[PDB]
C-alpha cells in the first residue's frame, strides 16, 4: 500500500510555528494542484482545514496555511494551540485515477 | 434437439382449459420474435392454430388465446372440447437454426 | 442540516462478504457525489472509492480493486457497497463521505471533503 | 439478369415487368448514445507551444454541445402522414424522468444492449463513442497539470477521431434541425451499420438484403434528436424495417397516343394516367405515384408503403386488355397534340406528333431509325440516343430482353370529337357514360326539331 | 389455394433425385415458400426456404448445400434437389405457402398434402 511519507510525531510549544511535509514523486502530491490537509481527533470526524494547495474553506481559522515546492507539500501553523494535538494528513490526486494519502502526523503540544 | 422446448407428456379432460408452455433462449422470441402455434390432426395436412399469439385465422374457435413473454410464450384452450386431439406446436426464429419448430405437445380428451 | 450516519458493521467472520450502507438527509443527494474511505487502528487513512451522480464511473483504489464494488440508489439516496474475500486487514471503521458541487466525471474535481460521518467499525475474528 | 417489359400498342404504355419489391412496411427504432464530459475551466498557467491544438478542439466542443444544449401525376389522390412517428414518441419516452438513467446504467461497459421503458417499449440502445474513457484517462491528468504541457502533439490526433466525427454531428443538426434524411455516416459507419442489422429482429435473409444494400437502407433511414439531460446526448434512428422482399414490382410509364390530324386543335386524344410502380404484395397490390420515393439499385427497388394504394390484384387485366368490365382504368382525355417522349429501362417511347423532326441515331452508323407519326418504341439495345423536338434523351445501357407488340389506335374506335378536354379525373366508366349521355342529348335535340 | 405436389418414394441413400411443388395458385409469384419435413418419431423441423424470384435461399443447418431449392415463376411451380440421402432424410415432406408478415416473417400458412420419402435400404 502505497502512501505519503509523513513524520510519525512532532512537538511544538504553545504559541509557535510548525513546518510539517510529506513528499512524493511527480506523479503524485508533486504538483497537479491537488494538495490537500486535513486534521482529526481521535473518535470524531476528519476535517477539511487546507484544500487546493491554499485555500481554505469556511469557519476555518486562518493561522492554518498551505503550500508546495517540488514534489512537497507542507503545512504551517501560527499560534500552537493546547486543542491542536491530532493527527494529519494530505491528500491529492495521484496520476493513476486515485486519490492517494498520507501516512498520519501526530501533532502534539507540551 | 430444439431450442423450443415444451413438454410434450399433457392431456386433460373435456370441459375445461389447458395451458401449453414454450420456452427458448435470448436469440429466440427473447429476441423481438414471435411465436405461431399449430395443430397436428392425423390425416388432413398441419394447418396454423394461432399467429403471432394474437390475430388468428379465419376459421378458428374463441377457445384458443395466445400470449407471451420474455422468453417463454403460452396458448390456453378454455372448455375443451372432444376432438381437440392434436400435436400442437411452437415456432419463432433462432439466429441460427432459422425457422426453428417446437418439439410439440399430444393433447388428448380424458 | 447536514448529516451522514451510518449503517451496519460489527463483528464478521473471515470471508462473509458484507454489503454496507451509508444514510444521509437535509440536502440535495443526486445533485453531488458521495465516496467511501476507511482507517484501522494502528495507521492512517487508506482511500476506497468515490462514485458520482447516478450510477457512473466508479471509482476505486489500485490495492483495493477487484474485492469491493460501489452502487448508489436515488430513491433513498443511501450509498451502496459489497465487499467480498475478506481478509484479516480489514478490521477498520469506515466513512461514508460528500463531495463534488456540479454534474461533473472527473476525478480531480472530486476531491473537497465538504462533510463527514461518524463511521462503521468492522472486526474479523474467529 | 431478366429485365423486360411489353409496350403496349393498343395504349401506349411500357410495363416493365421483373423485378423484386422489397418493400419497407415498418418502422424500427433504436437509441444510439454517446457519452461526455462536462469539462470544467482548463487550468492552465502560461500559454507554452504545444498545448494549442488541445485548447481550441476542448473549446469548439464545448461550443458545440451548448449550441447542442440550446436545440432544445396521382398525386391528388395521395394522402399525408407523420413519417417521424415512432422515433418522435421514443423521444416523448425518455422525456420522462429517470429514464435516460436507465439507459445509462445498463449500458455502463456493454456495446449494446436492451432496455424496457414505462410503455413496454424495448427495442435496443447502443453506444457510439466512449468519451468518459479517453477524456477522464489520456487527456485530463495531462491538461490539469500545474503550468500545463501536452506530452506530444501526436496524443492529439487520436482525439480528433474522436471529436471531429461529434463536429459533424453538430453542424449537421444545426443545418436540418433535428431530423435528417439521409443518415449521414457519422451517426452510424458502414462496419457499424452492419453491427445493427445483425441486431434488430429481422429474419436472415432480410440482414443479407441490408447488408448488400448498406447505402439505400441508410438513405431512407431518418434520425430523431432525443433528450439531452444529464449529458448522455442521444438519437433515435428510425431505419425501415422490411415486410414483404422478392415480389414483382412494376414500373408503368405512359405516352401520349394521338392522331396526326391535318387540322391542328382539332384532334381529341386520351392518353393513360397510370404512372408509377405497382408491386403484388400479398393478395393485392400496391401502387406508389412518386417515382421519387421509391429507389432503384440493380433490379432491386424499394419504397415506401405509408402513401400507397393496396389497389385489388385486378391491375393486370385492364393492363392487357383496356377494355375489360372489371377495371375503372382512369384516362385524361385531352386535345393537345404535344411532342414528348418517355424512357423505360429497356427502350425509349416517343410520342411525336404533327411537325416534329424525330430521330434515333446510335454513335455506331450515325441515324439509324426517324419516327414519322403515332407513338412509337425503340428497344434500348437497338439505339443510343433519340432527339425529338428540340431535346435529346438517353436510353438505359442495362442488359435485358424487351419487345414490342402489335397493338392498335384506340383514339379511332371513338367519335373524331365528343371528348371533353377540361378534366383531369376521369376513368372508362365515366367516360363512356358521358359519350352515353352526349349522345342522347343530341338525339333529343335532333328528335324535338 | 389449395396445394398440391408429388415425388417420394423409396430409393437408396447417398443419389439425388427430384422433388416437385405444384401449386395450384391462381398468383403464386408472391407468397414466400419453404419447405418442411416430419419424421415419424421426433418433430417436424423446416427444410428449405425460397423468396419469389429466389434470390434469398435459406436452408437448415441440417443441410448445407445437400438440398438443392428452385421454382419457376411461369410455370408455377417449384423442385427440390436431394444432392445427397442419408438414413435421416426419410419423412413426410411438406410444400407451405407463407403470407407476408407484419415484420417480415413468414406464417406458414395453407400446406401441401405431404408425400413419403423413404430413404432405408
Amino acid at each position: 500500500q502505497s502512501a505519503l511519507t509523513q513524520p510519525a510525531s512532532v512537538s511544538g510549544s504553545p504559541g509557535q510555528s510548525i513546518t510539517l511535509s510529506c513528499t512524493g514523486t511527480s506523479s503524485d502530491i508533486g504538483d497537479y494542484d491537488y494538495v490537500s490537509w486535513y486534521q482529526k481527533y481521535p473518535d470524531t470526524a476528519p476535517k477539511l482545514v487546507i484544500y487546493d494547495v491554499s485555500e481554505r474553506p469556511s469557519g476555518v481559522s486562518t493561522r492554518f496555511s498551505g503550500s508546495k515546492s517540488g514534489n512537497t507539500a507542507s503545512l504551517t501553523i501560527s499560534g500552537l494551540q493546547p486543542e491542536d494535538e491530532a493527527d494529519y494528513y494530505c491528500n491529492s490526486y495521484s496520476s493513476t485515477n486515485t486519490l492517494k494519502f498520507g501516512g498520519g502526523t501526530k501533532l502534539t503540544v507540551l | 434437439q430444439s431450442v423450443l422446448t415444451q413438454p410434450p407428456s399433457v392431456s386433460g379432460a373435456p370441459g375445461q382449459r389447458v395451458t401449453i408452455s414454450c420456452t427458448g433462449s435470448s436469440s429466440n422470441i427473447g429476441a423481438g420474435f414471435d411465436v405461431h402455434w399449430y395443430q397436428h390432426l392425423p390425416g388432413k395436412a398441419p394447418k396454423v392454430i394461432i399467429y403471432e399469439n394474437s390475430h388468428r385465422p379465419s376459421g378458428v374457435p374463441d377457445r384458443f388465446f395466445g400470449s407471451k413473454s420474455g422468453t417463454s410464450a403460452s396458448l390456453s384452450i378454455s372448455g375443451l372440447q372432444p376432438e381437440d386431439e392434436a400435436d400442437y406446436y411452437c415456432q419463432s426464429y433462432d439466429r441460427g437454426l432459422d425457422w426453428v419448430f417446437g418439439g410439440g405437445t399430444k393433447l388428448t380428451v380424458l | 442540516q447536514v448529516q451522514l450516519v451510518e449503517s451496519g458493521g460489527g463483528v464478521v467472520q473471515p470471508g462473509t462478504s458484507l454489503t454496507l450502507s451509508c444514510a444521509a438527509s437535509g440536502f440535495t443527494f443526486r445533485t453531488y457525489a458521495f465516496h467511501w474511505v476507511r482507517q484501522a487502528p494502528g495507521k492512517g487513512l487508506e482511500w476506497l472509492a468515490l462514485v458520482t451522480y447516478d450510477g457512473t464511473t466508479q471509482y476505486y483504489a489500485d490495492s483495493v480493486k477487484g474485492r469491493l464494488t460501489i452502487y448508489r440508489d436515488n430513491s433513498k439516496n443511501t450509498l451502496f457497497l459489497h465487499l467480498n474475500s475478506l481478509r484479516r486487514d480489514d478490521t477498520a471503521i469506515y466513512f461514508c463521505a460528500r463531495g463534488g458541487e456540479g454534474s461533473f466525471s472527473w476525478l480531480g474535481y472530486l476531491q473537497y471533503m465538504d462533510v463527514w460521518g461518524q463511521g462503521t467499525t468492522v472486526t474479523v475474528s474467529s | 439478369q431478366n429485365i423486360t417489359e411489353e409496350f403496349y400498342q393498343s395504349t401506349c404504355s411500357a410495363v416493365s415487368k421483373g423485378y423484386l419489391s422489397a418493400l419497407r412496411t415498418g418502422w424500427y427504432t433504436s437509441v444510439i448514445t454517446i457519452e461526455l464530459s462536462n469539462i470544467k475551466e482548463n487550468k492552465c498557467n502560461g500559454t507554452d507551444a504545444k498545448v494549442k491544438l488541445i485548447k481550441q478542439e476542448l473549446d469548439k466542443y464545448k461550443n458545440a454541445v451548448t449550441e447542442l444544449q440550446l436545440l432544445m401525376f396521382l398525386g391528388f389522390l395521395l394522402g399525408v402522414g407523420s413519417a417521424i412517428a415512432s422515433g418522435v414518441a421514443v423521444c416523448k419516452v425518455l422525456h420522462l424522468e429517470g429514464e435516460v438513467n436507465k439507459i445509462k446504467s445498463a449500458l455502463l461497459s456493454t456495446n449494446k444492449a436492451v432496455v424496457s421503458l414505462s410503455n413496454g417499449v424495448s427495442v435496443l440502445t447502443f453506444k457510439v463513442l466512449d468519451l468518459k474513457n479517453y477524456i477522464d484517462k489520456q487527456l485530463l491528468p495531462i491538461l490539469n497539470k500545474q503550468s500545463c504541457s501536452i506530452s506530444n502533439i501526436e496524443t492529439v490526433i487520436e482525439f480528433q477521431q474522436k471529436n471531429n466525427r461529434l463536429l459533424e454531428i453538430t453542424r449537421e443538426f444545426s443545418v436540418n434541425a433535428g431530423v435528417t434524411t439521409p443518415v449521414s455516416t457519422y451517426m452510424l459507419t458502414n462496419s457499424e451499420l452492419l453491427s445493427l442489422i445483425n441486431d434488430m429482429p429481422i429474419t436472415n435473409d432480410q440482414k443479407k438484403l441490408m447488408s448488400n444494400n448498406v447505402q439505400i437502407v441508410r438513405q431512407q433511414s431518418y434520425s430523431i434528436m432525443c433528450i439531452i439531460k444529464e449529458e448522455v446526448l442521444a438519437y433515435v434512428v428510425q431505419l425501415p424495417l422490411y415486410g414483404v422482399i422478392d415480389t414483382p414490382c412494376w414500373k408503368l410509364h405512359t405516352s401520349p397516343l394521338c392522331t396526326t390530324n391535318t387540322k391542328e386543335g382539332s384532334n381529341i386524344c386520351l392518353t393513360r394516367t397510370d404512372r408509377g410502380w405497382y408491386c403484388d404484395n400479398a393478395g393485392s397490390v400496391s401502387f406508389f405515384p412518386q417515382a421519387e420515393t421509391c429507389k432503384v439499385q440493380s433490379n432491386r427497388v424499394f419504397c415506401d408503403t405509408m402513401n400507397s394504394l393496396t389497389l385489388p390484384s385486378e391491375v393486370n387485366l385492364c393492363n392487357v386488355d383496356i377494355f375489360n368490365p372489371k377495371y375503372d382504368c382512369k384516362i385524361m382525355t385531352s386535345k393537345t397534340d404535344v411532342s414528348s417522349s418517355v424512357i423505360t429501362s429497356l427502350g425509349a417511347i416517343v410520342s411525336c406528333y404533327g411537325k416534329t423532326k424525330c430521330t434515333a441515331s446510335n454513335k455506331n452508323r450515325g441515324i439509324i431509325k426517324t419516327f414519322s407519326n403515332g407513338c412509337d418504341y425503340v428497344s434500348n439495345k437497338g439505339v443510343d440516343t433519340v432527339s425529338v423536338g428540340n431535346t435529346l434523351y438517353y436510353v438505359n445501357k442495362q442488359e435485358g430482353k424487351s419487345l414490342y407488340v402489335k397493338g392498335e389506335p384506340i383514339i379511332n374506335f371513338y367519335d373524331p370529337l365528343v371528348f371533353p378536354s377540361d378534366e383531369f379525373d376521369a376513368s372508362i366508366s365515366q367516360v363512356n357514360e358521358k359519350i352515353n349521355q352526349s349522345l342522347a342529348f343530341i338525339r333529343k335535340s335532333d328528335e324535338l326539331l | 389455394v389449395q396445394l398440391v405436389e408429388s415425388g417420394g418414394g423409396l430409393v437408396k441413400p447417398g443419389e439425388s433425385l427430384r422433388l416437385s411443388c405444384a401449386v395450384s395458385g391462381s398468383m403464386f409469384s408472391s407468397y414466400v415458400m419453404h419447405w418442411v419435413r416430419q419424421a415419424p418419431g421426433k418433430g417436424l423441423d423446416w427444410v428449405s426456404s425460397i423468396t419469389g424470384g429466389g434470390n434469398y435461399i435459406s436452408y437448415a443447418d441440417s443441410v448445407k448445400g445437400r438440398f438443392i431449392i428452385s421454382r419457376d415463376n411461369g410455370r408455377n411451380s417449384l423442385s427440390l434437389q436431394m444432392s445427397s440421402l442419408r438414413v435421416d432424410d426419410t419423412a413426410v415432406y411438406y410444400c407451405v405457402r407463407g403470407l407476408s408478415g407484419v415484420m417480415g416473417v413468414t406464417w406458414f400458412d395453407s400446406w401441401g398434402q405431404g408425400t413419403l420419402v423413404t430413404v432405408s435400404s
